[PDB]
């Protein structure tokens, strides 16, 4: 959803 | 008015000019967020709202290599960091403040330098 600018998505 | 100049005249002249706008932007009290790279892998929105994310963390490395020593060439990535970051960041909460100040301060330089000619 739109930009994010958050932590690193740990997959 | 309608002219759209955006003429850097001399390339070298731009090298130190963009270095001027940047030099004050690198030490700006609000360019902290622009001094880092986004996710480019897990940051939803980019590659769509942020055509050219760019960031001083990687953009400032070009002014040293003359990778953006011209009119829109350098203003593109810089204006991009300001316009793309705002395309998602709050209209005025934490990120906008920087993109707003930086966009406002560097303007007087790029406008007088011959970048925005407006």
């Amino acid at each position: 959803s739109y930009g994010r600018k958050k932590r690193r998505q740990r997959c | 008015g309608s002219h759209m100049s955006k003429e850097p005249r001399d390339p070298d002249q731009l090298y130190s000019t963009l270095k001027s706008i940047l030099q004050q932007v690198k030490s700006h009290q609000s360019a902290w967020p622009f001094m880092e790279p986004v996710k480019r892998t897990e940051a939803p929105g980019y590659y769509e709202v942020i055509r050219f994310p760019m960031d001083l963390k990687t953009m400032s490395e070009r002014l040293k290599n003359r990778y953006y020593v011209s009119k829109k060439l350098f203003m593109a990535d810089l204006q991009r960091v300001f316009t793309n970051c705002k395309e998602y960041n709050p209209p005025e909460s934490e990120y906008y403040k920087c993109a707003n100040i930086l966009e406002k301060f560097f303007f007087s330089k790029i406008k007088e330098a011959g970048l925005i000619d407006k």
